[PDB]
């Protein structure tokens, strides 16, 4: 875990000095990226995934566990998937919304979204923004002349940018294992894809070699955007995930669990200890579940003057314990540092007064909302790239005119705070709000048919003139 | 009881829980049906008369069975038991009235009307066999109703067809002689080459009280001796026993009615 | 042994490798070419029909036994014993328990429609009204509750109808296509066959193999290798223009809503069975009577009727004469075990189990004044956030499902071909207690309308809701003389 | 069932002794079904299981 999630080479940005031109001409240097990838962030990214997925460190390292008659009792608790989906519903969960003074673009952009879903898509990126710390989305003009939207995984893809200050974006890969189902299939290809500013670049490659990239029959493919095709995005400024810091307490807490788990396991609770010289015949001793009366007659010693002594005879229960009150709040405090250093509410230590249930969570969740402003801000610097390629390549199709202008678009943003209809019609028809008769009726569900009632309004209404 | 050995007892009808050699019959298999269960032939075949009060006379048994047993081998053993009875009954009582075996009470028997009106045929099995079997019933206006016969000869009346009409006088799916249906008994005494026929409905019979069943778990079995030869007690030697006891009457209206068929 | 030849042996472990956490289970098939040189080649559905069975089903059949309580505690009878104390093996249902809330939460309210063009809508909610689609969704959002997935196959029937049934996700699955978009290529559904007063030599299976064009039909047994023999009456076509199964997700990784803390719905059941264990077998409490003493067995019978207990101690009589007491001694002793200890440690797994699964704490529990549908939405929070993403998938498969019921309407010219299913609208609400009262004051309040009848038909306490109108007739005319 | 008196009647059936058997499609029309019953006297327990 450590040497892999805090390594110095890993989260690197990848910069390159020379132009586009200048790296294609050597496309050797993408081989160097590619392995310096493979070697050092692709580990970073699996760590998190596999948390992501509860492969916690504590079940796969067997290396040291015992199983000769006792049981393994190991553990994972999947704190990494209540943390990210927890966080990624606040910030997504609630649609963004579209505002524009033009409305040729507005209905640009809704029609680009209702054809992407674009929904669905934003949430699954906030998702992993949640767990990498970074996420990538492919624009391409599709076969059947569309203009589509896919999310890139992040174990697979990644940017090469230029080396200036600006830091525009130069050039993407995406690298896949291509493999079957039946065998393991032992040798190591890859394709190779590089997306420049004019086109996509196919190669092969495998590790052998050196991952010397070669090129795929028919190997160029044009691309009408003028600009990168692949966006990034990232979580914060050093791109780190939700819960990458606290990966060291989770582990405790799974070793700590499965301690307890095993002391359980391993020791007899209670026994009844019987002491001194005496005979227990085995099949006697079978009821001792049934008898009422415990009778100890002690061994007499009769020494060689005469004398007669007798031997020590006992018995009692005796049951195993542990410390409970050391070991509950040492576990406690670990859970509740997860939630602290995760803002993300203790659910083990907490009240609700009252009914407002959403006025109240602002409190409990500011903490969570200071990062989340941040991880907005980004996501916004992230939306304009999409809006830019898609006003380009609606441009060069000329299905809109070259006049119109996309970086007018405000992007709104509401978090999915629980909200409270009633309270909110009172707010709204208070203060002079007006509403139409079968939007009111629509909002109400103890209205079976809510057209239909206008026609059974309208009878009782009209009868109700004579 | 804290005896170690466990106790014989004679006669050895006891039901145990350890066998002589000292095998507890622990974690126990439920027993299962190997056989089908017999019902009573008589009461089948014969006419039911009704009847109050009792001639009658009195079948019964008593079955033993230590509570260990019926604890730690086999708990539900009386109720399984019961109709397991009910076949001992039957059997003995079809072993009465139809053979005049087994110390039977009544003066009146199937067997002892054949031996009194000598109606009885030697020879194997064989058409003309059967036919004069059932014509020494017609002789005498009477005709014949069923047959009874030893499972064990079916393999001789497949062997039997008509030679007019050339086919099987024996429908073995049916099991059906000439058309009249042939009941099996499972007793011993009927031997392998023997059958009976007669017109049933002049056997006659009556059961003044059903089979009824009494657990005990306090008196005295005088007639099974512990080893010393004290009698059993069930309460104080900690044991069950179960009491059934049924009541049936037979009669016989025409001792001609009958005829049975030997071999040579 | 040599491990080297535990194999030639056949002592090589079985019983052994962990089901739910291995690679190879719930990856997605992908295939390189067409769907015509899917179908040319019919031997690799084979193999990706076989890997399916020793790796995908294993995994979503152990989900299935927890969900019916058939958790490990009951069936790994291996190291149990019963020579005479009492089996005690114990099974707590937590996954039931946990998918009927998740799903209950989720699909408990039907799913509402919406759409600009009432002739699109109306053949919607046609099919829906066929197809009984209210408790077809519950019972995909309880799959996908359990295995993570499941899928739904749509045919038209033999009285010409379009029907949409369930497929069982333990027998079926779908092959996608290589590229970035991931279309479905292929689908196939398979079920074991068997007679049912025996198990048959071989296992036989059938075999359905889906593609955009038509179903093709197979047999197949285990000990044959699976050599796919094509059924009599093989093929047979479908209208559709795409591959008719559609495949809903849980979640981006497709993970059952209790998968990930089976382990601890285990540890739970060791825990409770060992003081079951404990309970079964020792002596709550015995009297110790110790030192050199006569006990007569048939007067320890009055041990539960004496009111004094008297121990005379021996006397020990030395060669010269002296004279000494042995050391008698009497008390009760009874069983006790770290109550503190065991019942911090298994309330620990009962709240750890509910946290992860943001289920509501029946234990650590109060009422919050008593508006539920407020104080539920306090503590349904972390769910929430969770459920939003499964609409969101759960909606992009509805989607699909409308665009097959278009291309069937459209080729049979049940529907105008200019019409478009993809404006419709899908209106979700969660399953949270109502206060019918309190809504309909707040309905009426500003500004509501309500027919008489309607109103009437909201209060159970009118025995005739139709008839008190023409009662009510009678008074306000009768009040008028 | 409609009874003799020609009236529709809807009677429950013992979960113990009734069962379908369904249609082996996807669809499981329901094949047939079947109901089972041991008779008996109320004391003479039977020595054959009649159904």
């Amino acid at each position: 875990n450590i040497n892999y999630l805090f390594n110095d080479e890993a989260n690197v940005v990848y910069t390159y000095d020379g132009t586009e031109s200048d790296l294609l001409q050597n496309v050797n240097e993408v081989s160097k990226y590619i392995e310096h990838h493979m070697d050092y962030q692709r580990p970073r990214l699996k760590v998190l995934s596999d948390y992501y997925e509860g492969k916690t460190k504590n079940l796969v390292e067997l290396t040291r566990r015992k199983e000769e008659y006792m049981a393994d009792n190991r553990v994972a608790h999947d704190y990494a998937s209540y943390i990210s989906d927890f966080i990624n519903g606040y910030f997504l969960g609630n649609p963004i919304q579209y505002q524009d003074d033009d409305k040729d673009v507005l209905e640009a952009i809704e029609a680009f979204n209702d054809l992407n879903d674009v929904e669905s898509h934003n949430r699954s990126l906030g998702l992993d923004l949640s767990i990498y710390g970074k996420a990538y989305e492919l624009m391409i003009r599709n076969q059947d002349d569309e203009t589509r939207l896919y999310k890139s995984d992040a174990m697979s893809t990644f940017i090469i940018y230029d080396n200036t200050v600006e830091r525009n974006s130069i050039a993407g890969v995406r690298y896949l294992r291509t493999k079957p189902i039946d065998k393991t299939d032992e040798d190591e290809v890859f394709t190779v894809d590089l997306f420049t500013s004019h086109g996509v670049y196919r190669y092969l490659t495998n590790r052998t070699n050196g991952l010397k990239l070669t090129p795929r029959e028919n190997s160029f493919e044009s691309h009408s955007f003028e600009r990168m095709p692949i966006t990034e995005f990232s979580n914060n400024e050093r791109r780190k995930g939700d819960y990458e810091k606290v990966i060291t307490l989770i582990d405790l807490y799974d070793n700590a669990e499965s301690d307890t788990a095993n002391y359980m396991s391993d020791l007899n609770d209670a026994m009844l200890l019987i002491k001194g010289n005496l005979n227990l015949d085995p099949v006697e001793v079978r009821k001792q579940k049934e008898a009422n009366v415990l009778f100890l007659e002690p061994t007499v010693y009769v020494d060689a003057e005469g004398r007669e002594t007798e031997g020590s005879v006992d018995g009692g229960y005796i049951y195993k314990q542990y410390d409970v009150q050391g070991t509950e709040a040492y576990k406690d405090r670990l859970n509740s540092d997860i939630h602290m250093f995760t803002n993300t509410p203790n659910m083990k230590d907490d009240n609700f007064s009252g009914t407002q249930s959403g006025e109240a969570m602002k409190y409990k969740l500011f903490g969570l909302e200071q990062r989340t402003k941040t991880k907005e801000g980004l996501f916004t610097k992230g939306l304009r790239r999409r809006a830019k390629l898609l006003e380009t390549i609606l441009k060069n199709t000329r299905s809109i005119d070259a006049n119109k202008d996309f970086n007018t678009v405000r992007y709104v943003y509401n978090r999915n705070l629980p909200k409270s209809l009633i309270e909110e019609l009172k707010a709204y028809i208070d203060s002079g709000g007006k509403i139409s008769q079968t939007t009111l009726m629509s909002l109400f569900s103890f209205f079976q048919d809510p057209e239909l009632e206008v026609k059974k309004i309208e009878e009782d209404e009209k009868e109700s003139i004579k | 009881s804290n005896n170690v050995k466990p106790q014989v007892f004679n006669p050895d009808n006891v039901m145990m829980h350890e066998k002589k050699d000292g095998t507890l019959m622990n974690e126990f298999t439920t027993p299962i049906l190997q056989e089908v269960m017999e019902n009573s032939k008589i009461m089948q075949l014969g006419k039911y008369e009704p009847m109050e009060g009792t001639r009658a006379f009195k079948l019964g048994v008593i079955l033993p069975v230590t509570k260990e047993f019926l604890n730690y081998t086999y708990s539900q053993f009386f109720e399984e038991m019961k109709p397991m009875i009910a076949e001992a009954f039957y059997k003995k009582f079809d072993e009465a009235g139809i053979l005049n075996q087994g110390n039977n009470p009544f003066g009146k028997s199937i067997a002892q009307s054949i031996e009194k009106t000598n109606k009885v045929i030697k020879g194997d099995f064989t058409q003309d066999n059967i036919i004069d079997l059932e014509a020494l019933l017609e002789d005498d206006e009477l005709e014949a109703n069923a047959f009874i016969s030893k499972t064990q000869n079916r393999s001789l009346l497949r062997k039997i067809v008509d030679p007019e009409t050339k086919e099987r006088i024996y429908d073995r799916n049916s099991d059906s002689l000439d058309g009249l249906p042939v009941v099996n008994l499972k007793s011993s005494n009927l031997k392998r080459g023997e059958l009976i026929t007669g017109d049933f409905d002049k056997l006659i019979y009556g059961i003044p009280q059903l089979i009824e069943y009494k657990i005990d778990e306090t008196a005295q079995l005088s007639t099974v001796k512990n080893e010393d030869g004290t009698p059993v007690n069930l309460f104080e030697q900690d044991m069950v026993a179960l009491r059934a006891t049924m009541h049936v009457a037979l009669h016989i209206a025409d001792d001609k009615a009958f005829a049975k068929l030997v071999p040579a």
